RNA sequence: AGGAUAGUGGCCUACCAUGGUUUCAACGGGUAACGGGGAAUAAGGGUUCGAUUCCGGAGAGGGAGCCUGAGAAACGGCUACCACAUCCAAGGAAGGCAGCAGGCGCGCAAAUUACCCAAUCCCGACACGGGGAGGUAGUGACAAUAAAUAACGAUACAGGGCCCUUUUGGGUCUUGUAAUUGGAAUGAGUACAAUGUAAAUACCUUAACGAGGAACAAUUGGAGGGCAAGUCUGGUGCCAGCAGCCGCGGUAAUUCCAGCUCCAAAAGCGUAUAUUAAAGUUGUUGCAGUUAAAAAGCUCGUAGUUGAACCUUGGGCUUGGCUGG
């Protein structure tokens, strides 16, 4: 077999220069949880909907909504 | 011209031709194995007829 | 158009990159910067496809971003800088120091320099002409604004840049006899000294130039870059193989004889 | 001199008469008229699909006698109505008034072939099925 | 998008596709080196064919021609390098005398037969395609791989093969260790 | 001369002249016309194609007009009109997939409403964010490469090959037949696992499993000629049908429908259409014009094409590079 090696001079040094997915494979790190890209892109043209605090937006919306 | 007739008559004879099952023969050889039949078949045993040679001789 | 282009398909760039096909749709476009775009050589390509430091485009903003790349001794970090024709650069922490010269197959090559020879650089004349309040200044083949040149300095010349303050050591003057590299077209990478100048008012000048085996070729006044006083006297030291064209013939003779 | 002009700077009447002379090719004249475009039923196409209008049967030329079974198609992308051969012993059965079927030339490229008059295209499909599948049983006729 | 990758045909049909001379010199060919079918038969002929045409051009070139010498001379290197030249026909005049049958000597399959670890030349293909044959240390699998002279020494048994020193294969291991 | 423009310019205005293009084809019309790099076929010369991986151009349903900005007459910006078209509490409001995927329609004709920024690059205030650009997989017989569907023995029986030999009878080693008999070999598949990857799939490696009718069963077209391969058997009987063309079918059909056998190409084979060679049937190379198609009824004649010969030759002296030998 034939791959790729490297060898840094510290494990500090490896932590700073390597992909993290590699990190994971070797258990240095933990994968982080993140939602699906559909979920991710979703929430952002949802917030471009809203000027000003989430906070705000969600109360004014309260109000309208008399039920 | 005159273009008509009788459409009862289709599938006349293909109808009539009395079924005949295919005989559960053996496999031919696929591949590189067919090419070898056939070389041998047309010039190792050669089964020519004094300069009459043919491929599929009717029995005769 | 609508506006400036900002991507560089990959079949598109220019071919000294010597770029694979396969690796992807795009290619670096150089950023705006001392040299033309098709002249220049990005970083990126030098650090990853050259020197093979880099594994991917993700190491080589890594590496510039830590502050170890230096061109013309200063810190630089833009990934796609156009590096061009006698840039020098600097990666102290590795030590060492590159001048970018072309070889004689018309690509840039990795021409390894002495650190005294890093502390200084060429510049082809471009221009000399009057500023504002009546000082003289030279426009060097990157870019390079000198004010104050030597009165004798004029176009077609090289100026010895100190690359430190940016003033002038001194100069050559464009004549008869001087070493010269062509930086431009199919004789690109050559070198050898000027044997007759052709002028042709309102066209482009012709420069006849003899190889070091006494081989003649012509090329446009564009593409002459004056490097030396007199033949076997480079201001900068050469690649290998001293910029002579060898025929593939000879080169096939060459390389067997090597090997 | 051979009838035609020789001098090195005559190309233009050379090429002008070469130009004129090559509308006597039919061929050439069927390519850049775009008479297919314009006059074939098919528009130029290989293929087309129609409705099945009647199972009629054309009578053969002589010297031969028989009923070539063919059916009238009305053509989806322009309206048209053609006559389409109906191949092999018995698939005008697999034809029936009102089906989908997909049209190919007769490979003569616009004229009729043998002994059956005034016909240039054969059925291949029917209801999305092909004829020739019909025929051996390998698939049956949706219905 | 991305640049796009190079394909090119390697074979050509013959113009007549009915020509008892032409199928009969085929099928006595075929025999003769255990090929599968008509197609690695037009491969020869179809690089043969190219092979003609590039010597051809050199030919009506004047003797010493760059052009010629380069080419040329690289074309007989690669030609006597897998051994379908002979060493004493390095002149661009047998180039043209070259037949499909020198080419067919320098197959993978041709040399295992030829070698004597086989019986017959159709005992060589199944060896070759059930991974027994091995050129130096690496294992080939294809029949039509071309031998050079300096790989022509190197070819045997796979290390790893029942008969080669390897281990015992699927069959025997079912009968013995009942 | 001015105005306007970033700037030249009838770009526009005022005034003034009568000019500008054209049989060397202007102008107009058609284009099943975006241009080019290029593609198919090709002895040479050519013919056909180029919507489409790169470059340039143009457009974002059709027009027109603009804001911001260095840069847009931008359309995943706005304004208005036209055609479609959405919600409505009837007062009003909101649109633009020739972006990715997907739907309808159109059709002979073309795939998943999937995963990711890990690679290639781009953008931003930026080492960090974003990117249906892009990459990965799905569908995918568009094309392209390599390449399985069996191999080898043992007996039998035949012939040749030889040898002991006069043939006889044998010894015996090369082929062919074996419902006539074995033990070997392997990947298609599956699979622990490792590799692969951002994560996977697949590939590559590889334990265990995985081939006798080795049912792990090759097909597509043909068998009168062209054109390779039946005067076999049954059925029909100018019917049904075949047949690119010539032709076949009326009771032993070499051509139909079938069975057997055989031929061609084979994981490919057939059909339709276009195109190229064959086509020296577009002919410059390179056609033909008495009778097969084809010299205007006859002269003149402009453009076009084409146009007799003739002006430093010979001699002499040195002169370098090459190449027989
Ligand atoms: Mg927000
Ligand atoms: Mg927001
Ligand atoms: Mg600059
Ligand atoms: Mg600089
Ligand atoms: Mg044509
Ligand atoms: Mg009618
Ligand atoms: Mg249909
Ligand atoms: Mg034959
Ligand atoms: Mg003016
Ligand atoms: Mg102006
Ligand atoms: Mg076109
Ligand atoms: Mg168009
Ligand atoms: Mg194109
Ligand atoms: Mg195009
Ligand atoms: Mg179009
Ligand atoms: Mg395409
Ligand atoms: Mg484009
Ligand atoms: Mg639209
Ligand atoms: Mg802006
Ligand atoms: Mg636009
Ligand atoms: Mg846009
Ligand atoms: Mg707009
Ligand atoms: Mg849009
Ligand atoms: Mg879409
Ligand atoms: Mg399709
Ligand atoms: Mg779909
Ligand atoms: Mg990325
Ligand atoms: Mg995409
Ligand atoms: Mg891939
Ligand atoms: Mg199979
Ligand atoms: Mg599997
Ligand atoms: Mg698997
Ligand atoms: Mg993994
Ligand atoms: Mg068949
Ligand atoms: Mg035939
Ligand atoms: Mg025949
Ligand atoms: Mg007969
Ligand atoms: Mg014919
Ligand atoms: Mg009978
Ligand atoms: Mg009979
Ligand atoms: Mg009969
Ligand atoms: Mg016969
Ligand atoms: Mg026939
Ligand atoms: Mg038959
Ligand atoms: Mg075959
Ligand atoms: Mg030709
Ligand atoms: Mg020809
Ligand atoms: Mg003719
Ligand atoms: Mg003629
Ligand atoms: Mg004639
Ligand atoms: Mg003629
Ligand atoms: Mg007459
Ligand atoms: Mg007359
Ligand atoms: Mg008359
Ligand atoms: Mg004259």
């Amino acid at each position: 077999s034939t791959g790729f090696g490297l060898i840094y001079q510290s494990v500090a040094d490896a932590k700073r220069f390597e992909p993290a997915y590699r990190l994971v494979r070797y258990g240095l790190a933990e994968k982080v949880e993140k939602a699906s890209r559909q979920q991710r892109k979703q929430k952002k043209n949802r917030d471009k909907k809203i000027f000003g605090t989430q906070r705000r937006a969600q109360k004014r919306a309260a109000r309208r909504n008399a039920d | 011209g005159k273009v008509h007739g009788s459409l009862a008559r289709a599938g006349k004879v293909k109808s009539q031709t009395p079924k005949v099952e295919k005989q559960e023969k053996p496999k031919k050889p696929q591949g590189r194995a067919y090419m070898r039949l056939l070389y041998t078949r047309r010039f190792v045993n050669v089964t020519l007829t004094n300069g009459k040679r043919k491929m599929n001789p009717s029995p005769a | 158009a609508r506006g400036p282009k900002k991507h560089l398909k990959r079949l598109a760039a220019p071919s000294h990159w010597m770029l694979d096909k396969l690796s992807g749709t795009y290619a670096p476009r150089p950023s705006a910067g001392p040299h033309k775009l098709r002249e220049s050589l990005p970083l990126v390509v030098f650090l990853r496809n050259r020197l093979k430091y880099a594994l991917n485009g993700r190491e080589v903003k890594a590496i510039m971003m830590q502050q170890h790349v230096q061109v013309d001794g200063k810190v630089r970090t833009d990934t796609t800088y156009p590096a061009g024709f006698m840039d020098v650069i600097t990666l102290e922490a590795t030590n060492e120091h590159f001048r970018l010269v072309y070889d004689v197959k018309g690509k840039f090559a990795v021409h390894r320099i002495s650190a005294e020879e890093a502390a200084y650089k060429l510049g082809k004349v471009k221009k000399v002409q009057l500023g504002k309040k009546g000082v003289p200044y030279v426009v060097t083949h990157d870019g390079r604004t000198i004010r104050y040149p030597d009165p004798l300095i004029r176009a077609n010349d090289t100026v010895k840049i100190d690359l430190a303050t940016g003033k002038i050591d001194d100069f050559i003057k464009f004549d008869t006899g001087r070493l010269v590299m062509v930086t431009g077209g199919r004789n690109l990478g050559r070198v050898g000294v000027i044997v007759h100048r052709e002028k042709h008012e309102g066209g482009f000048d012709l420069v006849h130039i003899k190889d070091a085996l006494e081989n003649t070729f012509v090329t446009r006044l564009s593409n002459v870059f004056v490097i030396g006083t007199e033949a076997g006297k480079p201001w900068v030291s050469l690649p290998k193989g001293k910029g002579i064209k060898l025929s593939i013939s000879e080169e096939r003779d060459r390389r067997r004889a090597q090997q | 001199g051979k009838g035609k002009p020789r001098g090195l700077n005559s190309a233009r009447k050379l090429r002008v008469h070469r130009r004129n002379n090559r509308w006597a090719d039919q061929a050439y004249k069927a390519r850049l008229l775009g008479t297919a475009f314009k006059s074939s039923p098919f528009g130029g196409s290989s293929h087309a699909k129609g409705i099945v209008l009647e199972k009629i049967g054309i009578e053969s030329k002589q010297p031969n006698s028989a009923i070539r079974k063919c059916v009238r198609v009305q053509l989806i992308k322009n309206g048209k109505k053609v006559t389409a051969f109906v191949p092999n012993d018995g698939c005008l059965n697999f034809v029936d008034e009102n089906d989908e079927v997909l049209l190919a030339g007769f490979g003569r490229r616009g004229k009729a072939k043998g002994d059956i008059p005034g016909v240039r295209f054969k059925v291949v499909k029917v209801s999305g099925v092909s004829l020739l599948a019909l025929w051996k049983e390998k698939k049956e006729k949706p219905r | 998008p991305r640049a796009p990758r190079t394909y090119s045909k390697t074979y050509s049909v013959p113009k007549r596709p009915y020509e008892s001379a032409r199928l009969d010199a085929e099928l006595k060919l075929a025999g003769e080196y255990g090929l599968k079918n008509k197609r690695e038969i037009y491969r020869i002929g179809f690089q043969l064919s190219k092979i003609r045409r590039a010597a051809r051009d050199l030919l009506t070139r004047d003797e010493k021609d760059p052009k010629r010498l380069f080419e040329g001379n690289a074309l007989i290197r690669r030609l006597v390098r897998i051994g379908v030249l002979s060493e004493d026909k390095m002149k661009l005049d047998y180039v043209l005398a070259l037949k499909p049958e020198d080419f067919l000597e320098r197959r993978l399959q041709t040399q295992v037969f030829k070698l004597g670890l086989a019986r017959s030349i159709h005992h060589a293909r199944v060896l070759i395609t059930q991974r027994h044959i091995a050129v130096g240390k690496q294992i080939v699998n294809i029949p039509s791989f071309t031998v050079r002279l300096d790989s022509q020494k190197h070819i045997d048994f796979a290390h790893n093969s029942p008969y080669g020193g390897g281990r015992a294969g699927r069959v025997k291991r079912k009968n013995q260790g009942k």
